[PDB]
């Protein structure tokens, strides 16, 4: 429209991925614009996924422990503890609202230029922006990165109304507890949500086709203790089980309609809420890529190289809508490198050490291979196991739940795989994180002085059984 | 330049890297690496 | 019954370090005696010290938010948060009850003999245990590992009689909260146990020789903004100050007689309870040192080689009666390489990798060198901050008090110390450590991929501020 706007690095959508590198590109020198179709920024993590879902877990977490046998058990005893649920809800806005102007003033901060619009490349050095009044703007750069993150996969025959019926962003801001509620799919993502509201006061089930809670890449082992222990503060889980549609009626309530996965014992549960949770696709919708050549991987993905290039060179792509996990740490990561890479650097990622982690309570995270992995792949491993019900800590707090498991190579004891399920597991798995790239073994992460007493000290004695053979307190 | 167990058993084995060489990530000296002068002691 | 029996070790003491030397000394084959002379097992650490006080501060830390503001905030209304001392000390007793409970029984599993007993060194291969009623049982033994531990400093012409007067021990078993209270000396177990009162409902003031709260090699600039805090949240401390003496009054009231540590600005304040803590030090009474030609040093600690063997070759001392710092983890290491160490192997421990830890909350952590002990070094180095108001999960947290800074050697990017004031801040400097170990730089820190959002992303984000000019959110 206007008058065209000259720049070095074009990054089209604001989260994660996007506003990192945009600032990356900045900080190194670049003429960056990045254009964001929302009116606030962040992406999805920031304003639908990972913040919300966190402030909302965190808050639903104390409540539990206010109202259930936590507190009377610890001395603090109140008389009465009602829910205020939309004084909750502002909670983790007001969260989110200071998060989203924060990125904003990062970008005045190093001149990054923030155009408004639903950006589409148009040439092999052109976007153009358009606001839904009609406005428009039009960038001629150098690069373009593309960042379009992801959206919901939806439920064939299933249509979410966002009421009712609603994705992750509509179970984020619930009006009201629903007395049942059903959750297809037991990932991340639904574990996660279902508990906030069954922590809440719901009566939540999750229906999944495979035969696992918590998402791919975990392990077997600490998965099903993980679901065992959900079991246990409420949640119900239906796994290996499929979904043949579900049904709105006279008077408000859900039906679903499960069934064995493989055979056949058709069943109905009928709900007042239907969270659906069975995936997350990566999203080019009308960027201009038909248009200029560019396939897509047979998931809907963007087939980039290893320096974050497409099929046109000077035309990247990193985050949830290019392969790898869709974590949001793992866009920074690619986001960062990518544009190094721009600036003539060298760009290594290594997907084996991006920690993946749950937030419920008690929390589950790991890196590195599984069992299952190491197994599959024809490695020779051992394993060292200490529970928290032995760390000092942890029995200190009144809360005792899960284990660290530890996978070392038998012959050269290096760490191939940390996992924890308990208290502070996702601070924990950093910790890990970082021994593993440094090709640790688990004998030199049991020599490290970890500090008494800690969360942490059954890290160190996880690895200290898996490569003496026994720990101290275990 | 040591990971801390690679270290410890050198000394256990009264020897240090000068002679073998680095390996793993920061150019750390690893405990495999360790293991292998350790085991060049005895063979030798 | 009373009759000679024989060890390889036998080991005088079962707090940290003493009973996990034991342990595992028995598993690496050695007959293994620990002798204790109090009724339950683990020290003080274990009975009246760190976890008991851990009980408190965690259980203190839910009454300060079901109380306040916090809980309000996050949308749980509650009637009225009455408290119940008897019930929160309730839970105290119960995890610590519980932990030496399982020092007992890991005894049993890895065969180390028990004995109760006031233990003597009675000869260079002889140790005499004397039973609560003269009862007597003595050890031939090949080595005698002492592990006697510390006890309280008591403070010039004060007496702790443990009900008004108290020390650390009495502070973790007041009887009701103490409307006024007065702490001498704000070192760790200071601002510690005075958090604790100072949350429950408690009026009090930390009075101290230095000009620094927390204890030695803490770090100025954290330290002033840990006061700062302290401050907001009601607790109330006097500088460069000295406590003259001490009267206790006639209704029952305690009158501290004050004054500046630099000249004589006098002044009284009396209070309900007196904190007396102005530091641990090492006990070693009745143990027959004296007859056995070694000297302690002027400090009091038993002066040990490299392989913490005394004067007298197969008599070893580890734990807070030798050297370094007074800390559990620190006593438990030396217990591990000691005894691995007349096995055969090596014995080298860095004390400049163990860190340091307080409680309170916001919790401060630190592992390395302060800016001041490295400027007295004549060690050239380089800065990076990041505020947690800028991390993802504090903020998302309704928690953003502090900031994480690590000192980075100028020109080697080498990181020297690393500094945390803030949530989570324990279990982060075990990160910290474990890159210290491996000689770690900056850089090493930045490439590492933390999950999001966490606390740990503040750790990632000063020592990418470190190395290269600036951080990402900041
Ligand atoms: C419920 C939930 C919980 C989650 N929890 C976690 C967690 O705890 N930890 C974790 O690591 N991850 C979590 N995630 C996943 C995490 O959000 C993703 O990994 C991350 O959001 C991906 O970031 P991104 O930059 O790739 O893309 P996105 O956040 O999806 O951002 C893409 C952005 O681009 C915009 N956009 C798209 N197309 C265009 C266009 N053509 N023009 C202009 N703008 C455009 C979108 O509006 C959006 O802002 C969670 C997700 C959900 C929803
Ligand atoms: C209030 C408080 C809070 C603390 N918080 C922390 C903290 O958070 N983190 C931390 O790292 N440290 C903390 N500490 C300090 C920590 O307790 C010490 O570092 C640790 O207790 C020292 O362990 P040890 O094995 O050296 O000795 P000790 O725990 O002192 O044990 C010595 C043992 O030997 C017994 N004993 C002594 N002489 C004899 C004898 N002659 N015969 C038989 N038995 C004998 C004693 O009865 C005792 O069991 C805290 C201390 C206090 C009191």
């Amino acid at each position: 429209a206007d008058q065209p706007i000259d720049a070095d690095v074009t990054v089209i959508g604001s989260g994660p991925g996007g506003y990192v590198a945009a600032i990356k590109a900045a900080q190194l020198g670049f003429k960056t614009v990045c254009i964001e179709k929302n009116e606030t920024l962040g992406g999805t993590c920031l304003n639908v996924g990972c913040i919300p879902s966190k402030a909302l877990l965190n808050n639903s977490h104390y409540y539990h422990m206010a109202h259930g046998k936590d507190f009377a058990s610890r001395g603090i005893e109140m008389s009465e503890v009602r829910l205020n649920l939309d004084k909750m809800m502002e909670q983790k806005s007001t969260a989110v609202k200071a998060l989203t102007g924060g990125i904003a003033h990062l970008f005045k901060q190093n001149k990054v230029v923030h155009v408004n619009g639903y950006g589409k490349i148009t040439g092999k050095n052109q976007v153009t922006a358009t606001k839904a009044d009609g406005g428009t703007q039009v960038i001629d750069t150098k690069n373009i990165l593309i960042a379009t993150g992801s959206e919901v996969t939806p439920f064939p025959g299933i249509t979410i109304d966002e009421d009712t019926i609603v994705s992750s962003t509509g179970a984020l801001s619930l009006k009201k507890v629903p007395e049942k509620m059903v959750v297809i799919g037991a990932g991340v993502i639904g574990v996660e949500l279902g508990s906030v509201w069954q922590r809440l006061g719901a009566d939540v089930t999750a229906v999944e086709f495979l035969g696992h809670v918590g998402g791919v890449g975990i392990d077997m082992e600490i998965s099903k203790n993980f679901q065992r222990i959900l079991q246990k503060q409420g949640f119900k889980f239906k796994l290996n089980t499929k979904v043949t549609g579900a049904t709105k009626k006279s008077d408000g309530k859900i039906d679903v309609s499960i069934e064995a996965a493989s055979g056949g014992k058709a069943e109905v549960i009928t709900c007042d809420v239907l969270l659906v949770c069975i995936g997350r696709r990566p999203f080019t919708k009308n960027l201009g890529l038909e248009e200029l050549g560019i396939e897509l991987d047979p998931r809907g993905r963007i087939p980039v190289n290893t320096r974050f290039q497409t099929k046109i060179p000077n035309i990247y792509a990193i985050g949830d809508v290019v392969a790898g996990p869709m974590l949001a740490h793992k866009a920074e990561d690619e986001g960062i490198i990518c544009v190094e890479g721009m600036a003539g650097g060298a760009v290594h990622i290594d997907y084996n050490c991006v920690p993946s982690v749950i937030y419920t309570h008690p929390e589950v995270a790991w890196v590195g291979k599984s069992e299952e992995q190491l197994k599959e792949e024809g490695i020779e491993y051992k394993v060292g196991k200490f529970p928290f019900a032995a760390n000092s800590r942890a029995k200190t707090n009144a809360d005792t739940d899960g284990m660290v498991k530890i996978l070392g190579q038998k012959s050269t004891d290096r760490v191939l795989g940390a996992h924890i399920l308990g208290p502070g597991a996702g601070e924990m798995v950093n910790e890990a994180a970082l021994a593993l790239e440094y090709g640790a073994s688990c004998e030199d992460i049991a020599r490290v002085c970890h500090a008494h007493p800690t969360l942490s000290e059954a890290f160190r004695e996880a690895n200290l059984a898996a490569s003496f053979g026994k720990s101290i307190n275990f | 330049r040591l990971s801390p167990a690679a270290r410890n058993i050198l000394e256990k084995h009264s020897l240090d890297a000068s002679q073998g060489t680095a390996t793993g990530p920061r150019g750390i000296f690893t405990k495999e690496d360790a293991l292998k002068l350790v085991q060049l002691k005895q063979t030798g």
